[PDB]
């Protein structure tokens, strides 16, 4: 047909010119001269486009057919602006604490993923009781979010410049700390997740490990790697916001989930709870 | 007859995923290697503490 | 100078596992069609 090879003619045209346009420009001093101009800011570039990858992802997420790469993906997006940039962009420059708790954070996340490919058959979600899943309002959510991300700027920003910081015998207990948080992190999930037959409905109450100091202690250990990084950066009013907000969204779902319990299950977490009080911090909440 | 070649080696292939006795380079290698497995899995690597 | 040194000692390494694995193995079916060939005529009757 005649109209196939006009079509062709025209392709062959634009084609021809675009190339035209790319070999010139190719070619082109100036064009790679401020090339090299924009060479100089390369690694806010990746780090701004991981926020677009991310909420493309974190969208596709919110519709619901997202691979598990997307989602370690947003993992990795939030863990890099929150562990990485805020470092990288108050200060112009990584070194010593970024990296270590930019991975420490991915190592953390990993225990509801790890635990749950091990004592399962995958990630699949099993059919359970609608009513177990603990929810809140999306604004408390979003506040929560927002709180923390305010505590952990506000330590990146009033925390001082950062090769100052010094080094020798003081740089031991963000050590010890970050391994008590990774282990009494664990303990909690372990001991939460060997009883409960699906992803959350436990049979029987646990009062083993960290539950025998504390009422919430994943929540607590959350806190507590909060504290590492805003510690390891020796900022201690933006160590004390975080505490704030989290204590405010943690105490609020942990008043549901508490009352949740208490219905189901009668007496026996109360008299638990009896056993221990303090919900948050050892003899401090 | 060239597929007996290729049995013998791929059998020695299926021993050396073994410990039956061999070289001891290959050994190293999978004394490393069964460190680097155990060192990045961490229910592998609490169970050390 | 480490990593200057590297590689050669690897691709030597690679050079000897590789020649291990062809005499170890030529070995072997070597050693099974000798015998194979001597259990056609002296041991039980054959096919
Ligand atoms: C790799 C991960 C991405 C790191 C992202 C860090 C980042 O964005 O930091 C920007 C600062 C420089 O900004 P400026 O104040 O110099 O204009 O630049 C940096 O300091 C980048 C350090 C990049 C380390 C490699």
């Amino acid at each position: 047909k005649p109209m196939d090879v006009v079509k062709l003619t025209l392709l062959l045209s634009i084609l021809t010119v675009a190339a035209k346009k790319t070999l010139t420009l190719v070619l082109d001093p100036f064009f790679w001269m401020y090339f090299s101009w924009t060479w100089l800011f390369w690694p806010w570039f990746i780090a701004v486009g991981l926020a677009g990858y991310g909420i493309y992802c974190f969208r596709k997420h919110w519709l619901g057919e997202a691979n598990a790469f997307e989602q370690l993906g947003i993992v990795t997006s939030v863990f890099t602006w929150l562990t990485l940039v805020p470092p990288a962009y108050f200060n112009g420059y990584l070194e010593g604490w970024p990296y270590v708790f930019f991975l420490a954070y991915h190592y953390f996340f990993f225990f509801n993923v790890s635990v749950r490919k091990r004592l399962y058959g995958d990630f699949y979600a099993r059919t359970h009781d609608p009513k177990w899943d603990v929810n809140t309002p999306l604004w408390s959510r979003i506040l929560f979010g927002v709180g923390i991300m305010v505590g952990h700027w506000l330590a990146a920003f009033e925390g001082p410049e950062l090769h100052r910081l010094p080094g020798g015998w003081a740089n031991v207990g963000i050590w010890i700390l970050i391994v008590i948080t990774m282990l009494m992190h664990y303990d909690s999930t372990l001991y939460l997740a060997r009883y409960s037959e699906k992803v959350v409905v436990p049979t029987a109450v646990v009062q083993f490990g960290p539950y025998r100091w504390v009422r919430h202690p994943i929540y607590a250990s959350t806190m507590l790697l909060f504290a590492a990084y805003c510690t390891a950066l020796r900022a201690p009013l933006s160590l004390l916001f975080l505490l704030a907000v989290c204590l405010v969204y943690y105490n609020k779902k942990a008043k549901m989930e508490e009352e949740l319990m208490v219905e189901s299950f009668g007496q026996s977490y109360s008299d638990y709870a009896d056993k221990v009080r303090h919900k948050f911090i050892p003899f401090v909440y | 007859q060239f597929k007996s070649w290729i049995f013998e080696l791929r059998e020695i292939v299926r021993e050396i995923k073994n410990a039956h006795y061999f070289l001891d380079s290959w050994t190293q290698f999978n004394s490393v290697g069964s460190f680097i497995h155990i060192f990045f899995h961490q229910e592998r690597f609490r169970k050390l503490l | 100078v480490f990593i200057a040194l590297l590689p050669g000692i690897l691709i030597l390494w690679f050079i000897r596992e590789s020649a291990m694995l062809l005499l170890i193995t030529s070995k072997r079916f070597l050693y099974k069609k000798y015998n194979q060939l001597f259990d056609m005529a002296y041991a039980e009757n054959f096919i």
